[PDB]
RNA sequence: AAUAAAAUAUUACUUUGGAUAGUUUAGUUUCCUGGGCGAUGAAGAACGCAAUGAAUUGCGAUAAGUGAUAGGAACAAUAAAAUGUGAAUAUCCAAAAUUUGAAUGCUUGAAAGUAUACUAAGGUAUAUAUGAUAUUCAAUAUCCA
RNA sequence: AAGGUUCCUAAACAACAUUACUUGGAUUAGGGUGAAUCGAUCCUAAAUUACAGAUGGAAAUCCUUAAGAAA
RNA sequence: GAUUCACGCAGUGUUAACGUGCAAAUUACUUGUCAUAUUUGAGUAUAGGGGCGAAAGACUCAUCGAACUAUCUAGUAGCUGG
RNA sequence: UGGAAGUAUAAAUCGAAAAGGUGAUAGUAUUCAUCAAAGUCUAAAUAUUACAGGAAAACUGAUAGCAAAGAAGUACUGUGAA
RNA sequence: AGAUUUGAGUAUCGUAAGAGGACUCCCUUAACUUAAGCAUAUCAAUAAGGGAAGGAAGAAAAAAUAACAAUGAUUUCUUAAGUAAUGGCGAAUGAAAAAGAAAAAGACCAAGUUGAUA
């Protein structure tokens, strides 16, 4: 595996396309000289070259999904795939804010009856 | 003697066994004394009237009711709307 | 003749593969499956085949999204 | 285990058949096969009354 | 038969690729008991039933 | 009358067989904690992926693994290459996640397919029932110029 | 139709083809199936199955153009 | 819906062969029949107190005077064996 | 249903109120006692042999213990359920 | 033309489905078995079939017990108790108040009133 991923990193957009074309193109060639039989240290070259297109490719969406999670962190409607990881039962339940919630005679009456702080001595 | 055994249902599907019994104590005892830590007067277990039991086979005998009538608070000068709050039981 | 005669005709299929259980279940005449029961929303279980839900249910795959879920 | 050596839908085959009346097990293509069945005395069946929890 | 559909024709050739035995480095390993393929099958002793 | 080839009996050694003894990375039962799936596509099924793999394991066209964070020098059956400028290994994280499956554009037998709209090829949306809002309509159904 | 690599070649004969086999539809390793015109795909036959509707305590059943602002 | 031969098909007789068979119903000769109430492939429809039957309780996957498979179920046994 | 001249539910018919229900032997009357149906919500004490993670054992020790101590619901059988 | 009522098509934002069902709430008129036969009864809210749920669920604040020197929502355990009762009064089936504990918590709609009404 040598493609630098601190390499990858300081590459621009355009530069990651054009050394994805590269990276692809040799891999063809690659699968070429194994089936015509190719030297092992081609053979492991193979190897090597598929991790990098696996790295170069992590690199790419990964900012491109980034900079979409930035557009979209203030908008109204969200993508689903940028809305916040829960499962199927927590979307459906009540906010916390919602199941707390009290009538204003409930309300008014706890604030004027509170439950006191005592002791009975013994 | 006539034996009036009731074993012809599958008894060995209501078998009840309590070999929970000795982490019921565990439990609750832990359980009442987190009640203590968190406010200790809840735990307080909120005083209770005395009254008789029934029927004349128990009627001299006294043990613990549920909640003081709105007649016994206004003898003893307690607003209902307060007793709640300071570890009374109240039953109207 | 109902023997070794007999079996001399049997050439057409009855069952194929299944699509959602993936066993040769399908029957082409009646169009279900016998085994998960096919066109069926819900796959086909009875109480009584204690054994057939044990070869075939929860767990007995690869729970890909399933282990994630559970083990968070 | 309460269901154990009491998994199998074995039936006996009945006289006729210059074999003992202790039930057999269903089907073909394995070894399992027509052999003993839940009796006591089979093997891979069930026990003497067996030990319970309670 | 000769006419079949495309997935059944698929399925035909994994019955093909899975019908191979244990290659001779994997024989070798430390601790290997896995010598003979049990599932394998023979188009004359026994029918996959596909 | 005679023979010990066969036959029989005992012990030693060898043989077919796997009992017995020693042992356990497996089970059984009870108890404690949780009981955390799915249209944001679940459980299940199918196919594919290792330098030499058939099964199995792990994974999904970024393939027995990618990024990140911990981690500190290995793996090995045989070669290679990489490696303290960071190998193995770990993960409730990030990206990615083929064909199907409630399966949900239409069709589906073992079926190969295919229509419209938006952004040639690719990718999205379009099943049924349903709540709120918006818009377009239908019926003199009630009045009504 | 059914079978599913049994097809061709090479090496090799432990096992299998009631002796044996240098043979094999058996072991191992490779190779092999090319369509604008042949078929599937298209149409409909006996028949089959949907949305809505009707029926049922339920699972589900009936209806296939009749019941529908559908087709 | 005449008489016969042939390709085929059935199963009248030998109550032949075989009867730990070539075969969990077959072989040889003989006999009959061999196109319209004929023979036959595929598709399709009919399913358990149900189907189908030129009717034998026949056939419904070597299983039929009520199939196969699983649960109730370790059904009950004044009877037999240990 | 233990509820016995009807304890509960449902169907057909009938069908209230200037209230009324209950006091389990049917009926009427007069007192007594106790509740106030025909709408809704509500933590805690309670259950658990799905499944996941743990800890224990006068349990079994390869014909035993789960069917499964190895690629076990695998090899193999059946058209199929199995 | 206009003011309403009712019913549709389309668009947007969402919602149900399927897996699991050990424990939880229910629908359905099984039989083997016992009664030394058997036909009511027993097996038995049991098997199978079907629906719906959660980390627990169900129930819950008296048209409730009792006849007392009276209690006081619900739930669960002990006792009552194999008792009252039911039953070819045969085989068999069979509770609950009282009393002792674990835990404890009460609040709303409808109807009525206020209407320069919101």
């Amino acid at each position: 595996a040598s493609l630098k991923i601190s390499a990858i990193k300081a590459m621009s957009k355009n530069d990651m396309n054009a050394k994805l074309i590269e990276l692809k193109g040799e891999l063809a060639n690659l699968r070429t000289a194994k089936v015509t039989g190719g030297a092992p240290s081609k053979i492991s070259r193979l190897r090597v070259v598929k991790k990098d297109i696996a790295r170069l490719l992590t690199v790419m969406n990964t900012q491109r999904m980034e900079a979409l999670r930035k557009y979209y962190k203030q908008a109204k409607y969200v993508p689903k795939e940028l809305r916040p990881k829960t499962t199927r039962k927590e979307r459906r339940q009540l906010t916390k804010a919602q199941l707390n919630l009290k009538t204003v005679k409930a309300a008014k009456k706890a604030q004027h009856f509170p439950a006191r702080k005592f002791f009975v001595l013994a | 003697a006539v034996s009036n055994i009731h074993f012809c249902k599958d008894w060995r599907s209501k078998v009840h066994t309590w070999f929970k019994q000795p982490f019921r104590k565990i439990r609750r005892h832990q359980t009442r004394v987190e009640k203590a830590k968190a406010v200790f007067p809840a735990t307080i277990k909120s005083l209770k009237p005395s009254v008789h039991c029934m029927n004349q086979r128990f009627n001299y005998k006294l043990r613990l009711g549920r909640g003081f009538t709105l007649k016994e608070l206004r003898a003893a000068k307690i607003d209902k709307n307060l007793a709640r709050t300071i570890g009374i039981a109240v039953d109207p | 003749t109902k023997g070794t005669s007999c079996r001399g005709t049997r050439h057409n299929k009855t069952h194929i593969l299944c699509k959602r259980c993936g066993k040769r279940s399908w029957h082409l005449q009646k169009q279900r499956c016998a085994s998960c029961g096919y066109p069926d929303a819900k796959m086909r279980q009875y109480a009584w085949g204690y054994k057939a839900l044990r070869r075939r249910t929860q767990g007995t795959g690869r729970m890909r999204h399933l282990k994630i879920a559970l083990k968070r | 285990s309460t269901e154990a050596g009491k998994q199998h839908s074995a039936i006996s085959w009945g006289t006729g058949r210059a074999v003992a009346r202790i039930p057999r097990i269903s089907g073909s293509g394995s070894g399992r096969n027509g052999q003993g069945a839940f009796g006591n005395m089979t093997r891979k069946g069930h026990m003497f009354s067996p030990l319970k929890n309670f | 038969t000769g006419h079949k559909g495309f997935s059944y024709k698929l399925k035909l050739g994994k019955k093909i690729h899975q019908n191979r035995g244990v290659p001779q480095w994997f024989r070798m390993k430390t601790g290997n008991t896995i010598n003979y393929n049990f599932k394998r099958r023979h188009w004359n002793r026994r029918k996959m039933g596909m």
